[PDB]
């Protein structure tokens, strides 16, 4: 703490590469046990770890990634494989070092490990120097003084480990719960077929040639880049409100739902927004409009909720770029029950998912300042 | 395998010239003791040899044993082609202080499958949607691969000098 | 206006083939209009402007002494656009073996080989090549912006842009009033030398541009390239052939700035068959370039041919950078004496036809000493399509800190020599300043902490009697 | 069919035998079996615009879970987040 | 329709020729024509005819 001297890095460290592999075979399915693992996040299917010249991960040594990118890091979690880029950062000396202090003494440096800007590599940057260390103390107590910080960072680390798994189970219980309740509505709870809730409205784009309909202006243009988001309030672009001239664009009121129908879909979920302005969308997206049978919330959740089944509805139409068209996307009745019944029940549903995601009391927003004062801490790491 | 024909700066004229086989590691005495003298110590006339590098016909012998340590450490990949490394740096010597850094394709044997490795296996560009995974030119990123570092092609695989 | 006609040459010149066919014949009609136009504006300059066959030798010896071609008598271009429409085609095939007769002296001639007759049959070549001439005849060309639209045609899709030319210009010319300038090792077209005389028409002509190219259609257009612009003519030539096998001019003489842009590592398969490991050049970096990686005997070829007094500005890519030992000696015979200088990055992609970025070495036989290891990433402004443009006061500021040794971060400075023998020899780490770094406060963050968990764990009990099965 | 179509192999090596027997086999006599296709009505392939082929695409990759054990999880992982966050504030000495 | 291939002895049943860049189904209209009243076609196609 008060004797702090700059050690080297290579001075306690042994630096090697992943050993000769086969480990992939052709077909890579789930039921394997050992997970293929990779930079961004470390997981792909199941592999066979014998007899493919496996290091197989003993220990809780460190790892790099990778040509170019020179910035993920990870600790061997129990058993795991080499995959491809997994050139191995360990120590030589094992008395001091109790490696993921260095693990997290990475975190130390992202001040020159943030610019990866040039084709490169950095093998005598980690390998030379430097670290500051609580050296004079090897190898009595070291661990014993950094035991304080390390209990204070594997909680703090083991907290956002199980907020994220945490945030997977509400998600996962939430998803179950939308499709227990809220549908088979009966009865006899009436059937309506869609858009005749209200007269949806197709799209509309100008030309990009055109400089001064594109440049400034103040109507938010929604393209599918800025959907997959809930509660629009604006857009990257603000284009021209002269530019409706040569758009075919329709002004849609401030409580509209926003829908894509390019190719998103046939593999997954469809986007939705709630759009709380006057804006205009391209061709590659749709709005609906609701009209005075109804509550625009329930609109919304029970396309959210019928999203797995009119990803069905007009599934394939062509293996190309194309997508559900207008007909069974439009032809599809859904459950509208008796008035009191749409407000109630969306106000628990609303209640549900606002506390889930995003932005006001939403929880992975929560996990991510979290991430920023658990930085902020390791930045209140010992340099006293 | 690995020898030398090394007999002799007495016999000029080479009559009947003399000194047949000698592997690693090499006695000063034991090869005078087999071909000769000229009644002074003046021997190791390098005529013939059979080693995976170039050695002039005047080298001393201590040379040949020191030179043979640092052959006979690298692992046999290596050792089949030594002079394909040595297109690239200068001695033996340099190819032992960066004797670590050079990574070896096996698999690979063409630079479109260097590319296809670094694209599909590794992930170095990031990750690769399967509707892209087609639609990938993997010939315009080998040729960039090219002029950017130094790949060296021989029959076994391709081996790369990374810095 | 300058657009306008530029738009009227992007669109009146493409039908119906390939660019990269038609280019030939283009180019070589408004070249031939140029010839026309300047010969004629020669003998005008009292208004007799409508010619005769009265072609008196004795004044016809003069231009040939001068303008290298008597160019005509009634055949120039004036004469032939209102006489086309008519058979037959080898009217100029002749009327180009005509204007090279020139034998003396100084020909850089035999040289408008390259338009052709093809064509299918004669009439659709006499209507095609007709059309043609007739299209470069319907210009606004008027008197002396000709060289423009020749700039902006040989810019086609498929080259070293102007900006960046520029900037490879003013970096090789500062508080330097001296001569001879300017060669250049593999010129390809005259874009990078004519900077110089688009502001070097001031003090004095100099001497020659100089210049050295391998590809012959290439050379064409490059000899073209520096005729359209009003430049003089005895010394200001290109030679073809290879800079490397065949170097001219090794008798005349060091220079006192030079330009290039070398290709990517272009394969020349010299070492060692000749002498080049004790040749003029080759022998005091100790080595000769490695099989594939032409680059640096481009720039042990650029230090040959320099003076006391001038500096190199060549370009790079930038992966020659260590490459094993034959690539570190050739950096540590460079950096052994003090002649390099400056190396300066610049961002990708910035090209026609490539991906990755450059460098650009300043070299000089001039002496501090220390590296100023000069960079930029961004600006650099290479956001508009494609790259475009370091416009100007934007290299101005490049130039600005290249002018006495300064040092600003968030950008480059000088480095130790010591600390440069230190490190491996690299280009260019140093310096790297510090970007996108921020940290927050303790309490904000932690207040809304706390009260998002106040909200969220209300929220999570609400959510518990709201978890009625 | 879509699998398998034993697609892994590289490149898509290969259909084996006694693989595409199971696809004459259904061939035989006009058999309905589903996660796998089946007959149609003429009159709903003229009331569909004559398509090539929706039907069926037998709903895979559904799999839903049971009330209890995700709400006992979910309190259980809030009591240890709730001691380890208080464990936190104790901890957030500036 | 240049030769008289919409009075022809296989496409005129169709009542329309194929298109002018898809041919496949003049390949399968080409197919039908030369069959009996007992064998079996068994053709090949890209997925994307169909409805274009």
């Amino acid at each position: 703490g008060v004797e702090v001297e700059w050690l080297p890095l290579g001075e306690i460290t042994k630096y090697e590469q992943p050993t000769k592999y086969l480990v992939k075979a052709k077909d890579y399915h789930d039921t394997y046990t050992i997970p293929v693992l990779t930079a961004g996040k470390t997981f792909i299917l199941g592999y066979t770890n014998e007899t493919h010249g496996i290091y197989q991960a003993s220990k809780a040594p460190v790892i790099i990634f990778d040509d170019f990118t020179t910035a993920n890091k990870w600790v061997d979690f129990d058993f795991k494989a080499k995959s491809s880029a997994m050139k191995m950062v360990t120590s030589c000396d094992d008395n001091k070092t109790l490696l993921k202090y260095v693990y997290y003494w990475l975190n130390t440096l992202p001040s020159e490990f943030a610019e990866g800007d040039h084709k490169r590599q950095w093998i005598s940057n980690y390998s030379q120097k430097k670290i500051p260390i609580p050296c004079p103390d090897n190898p009595e107590k070291s661990l014993a003084i950094q035991s304080e910080i390390v209990r204070i960072l594997d909680k703090f680390t083991a907290l956002t480990a199980e907020l994220t798994a945490e945030l997977n189970m509400r998600k996962k219980q939430y998803n179950y719960y939308r499709d227990q309740l809220l549908s088979f509505k009966e009865g006899e709870v009436e059937w309506k077929t869609l858009g005749e809730i209200g007269k949806w409205y197709g799209g509309g784009t100008p030309s990009k040639n055109k400089i001064e309909f594109w440049e400034n202006g103040s109507i938010p243009w929604i393209s599918p880049k800025d959907m997959g988001r809930t509660l629009v309030d604006s857009s990257e672009d603000y284009i021209t409100e002269e530019a409706v001239l040569h758009s075919s664009t329709k002004l849609i009121p401030a409580n509209s739902i926003a829908i894509v129908v390019r190719s998103s879909i046939l593999d997954k979920v469809l986007p939705s927004a709630l759009i709380k302005v006057p804006a205009t969308l391209n061709q590659d997206m749709k709005a609906v409009i609701p009209h005075e049978n109804i509550l625009v919330k329930y609109i919304y959740h029970m396309i959210g909720s019928r999203g797995s089944d009119i990803l069905r509805a007009a599934k394939k139409t062509g293996g190309s770029v194309a997508s559900i068209d207008s007909k069974k996307l439009f032809s599809f009745k859904i459950p509208v029950p008796n008035i009191n019944e749409q407000q109630r029940i969306v106000e628990i549903l609303d209640k549900f998912d606002t506390l889930t995601n995003s932005i006001t009391e939403g929880l992975p927003r929560e996990i991510e300042l979290r991430q920023k004062q658990y930085e902020y801490y390791r930045d209140l790491l010992f340099s006293f | 395998d690995m020898q030398v024909y090394i007999a002799n700066l007495g016999k000029y004229n080479e009559g009947e010239l003399v000194g047949a086989w000698f592997t690693f590691p090499i006695d000063f005495e034991e090869v005078k003791e087999k071909i000769g003298l000229n009644d002074e110590y003046e021997e190791y006339a390098i005529h013939d040899y059979e080693l995976p590098f170039t050695v002039d016909e005047y080298t001393s012998i201590g040379e040949l044993n020191r030179l043979w340590e640092m052959v006979s450490e690298l692992p046999e990949e290596l050792q089949s082609e030594l002079s394909a490394l040595l297109t690239h740096f200068s001695s033996i010597e340099e190819l032992s202080e960066h004797q670590e850094d050079i990574i070896i394709h096996s698999d690979c044997d063409d630079m479109y499958d260097v590319a296809r490795y670094y694209i599909e296996e590794t992930g170095a560009l990031g990750e690769v949607p399967a509707s892209l995974q087609n639609y990938i030119d993997y010939q315009a990123y080998g040729r960039d691969l090219d002029l950017s570092g130094t790949f060296i092609s021989t029959n076994h695989g391709i081996f790369e000098i990374v810095y | 206006e300058l657009h306008r006609q530029i738009w009227q040459i992007a669109n009146d010149v493409r039908g119906s083939v390939d660019g990269w066919d038609f280019k030939q014949y283009v180019l070589g009609a408004l070249f031939y209009r140029f010839i026309s136009e300047n010969f004629s504006s020669y003998i005008e300059a009292t208004d007799d402007i409508k010619d005769d066959a009265i072609k008196t030798k004795g004044y016809f010896i003069y231009p040939s002494q001068l303008f290298c071609n008597v160019a005509a008598k009634a055949n120039t271009n004036d004469r032939l656009n209102a006489d086309l429409n008519s058979i037959f085609v080898a009217i100029e095939s002749s009327a180009y073996g005509y204007p090279s007769e020139a034998d003396i002296k100084g020909l850089f001639a035999d040289f408008d080989t390259t338009s052709n007759r093809l064509g299918n049959t004669v009439k659709d070549k006499n209507a095609r090549l007709a059309a043609v001439l007739k299209g470069v005849e319907g210009l606004k060309l008027g008197i002396d912006l000709f060289g423009d639209a020749y700039e902006f045609l040989i810019s086609n899709y498929a080259f070293t842009p102007q900006h960046v030319s520029k900037l490879i210009a003013q970096l090789a010319m500062h508080g330097q009033t001296h001569v001879n300038k300017i060669y250049d090792p593999a010129a390809g077209s005259g874009s990078l030398l004519l900077q110089a005389k688009k502001q070097f028409d001031n003090h004095i002509i100099e001497e020659g541009f100089f210049g050295q190219e391998i590809n012959h259609t290439t050379y064409n257009l490059a000899r073209m390239n520096m005729f359209l612009h009003n430049i003089n003519y005895d010394k200001f030539d290109i030679k073809l052939g290879n800079t490397l096998t065949e170097p001219h001019f090794r008798d005349e003489k060091p220079f006192d700035a030079i330009v290039s842009n070398p290709p990517y590592s272009v394969k020349w398969i010299g070492s060692d068959d000749p002498t080049l490991i004790n040749d003029e050049r080759f022998a005091p970096a100790g080595v000769l370039a490695p099989k594939s990686k032409a680059d640096f005997a481009f720039v042990l070829h650029a230090l040959n041919y320099l003076s006391a007094k001038g500096r190199a500005a060549i370009v790079c890519f930038p992966g020659i950078f260590y490459r094993g030992g034959a690539e570190q000696k050739i950096r540590q015979y460079l950096v052994d004496n003090n002649y390099v200088e400056t190396v300066i990055s610049l961002a990708p992609n910035l090209f026609f036809g490539t991906t990755i970025a450059v460098n650009i070495l300043v070299l000089s036989k001039h002496k501090t000493d220390t590296n100023v290891q000069f960079i930029d990433a961004s600006e650099l402004f290479k956001k508009e399509t494609n790259n475009n443009i370091l416009t100007d006061a934007h290299i101005e500021q490049i130039m600005q800190v290249f002018a006495s040794k300064e040092d600003v971060a968030h950008l480059a400075k000088s480095v130790a020599f010591e600390t440069v023998v230190a490190n491996d020899y690299n280009l260019s780490v140093s310096s790297y300043v510090e970007a996108k770094d921020n940290r927050e406060i303790i309490d904000i963050a932690e207040l809304n902490a706390e009260l998002k968990t106040t909200v969220s764990k209300i929220d999570q009990l609400r959510k518990d009697i709201d978890a009625i099965v």
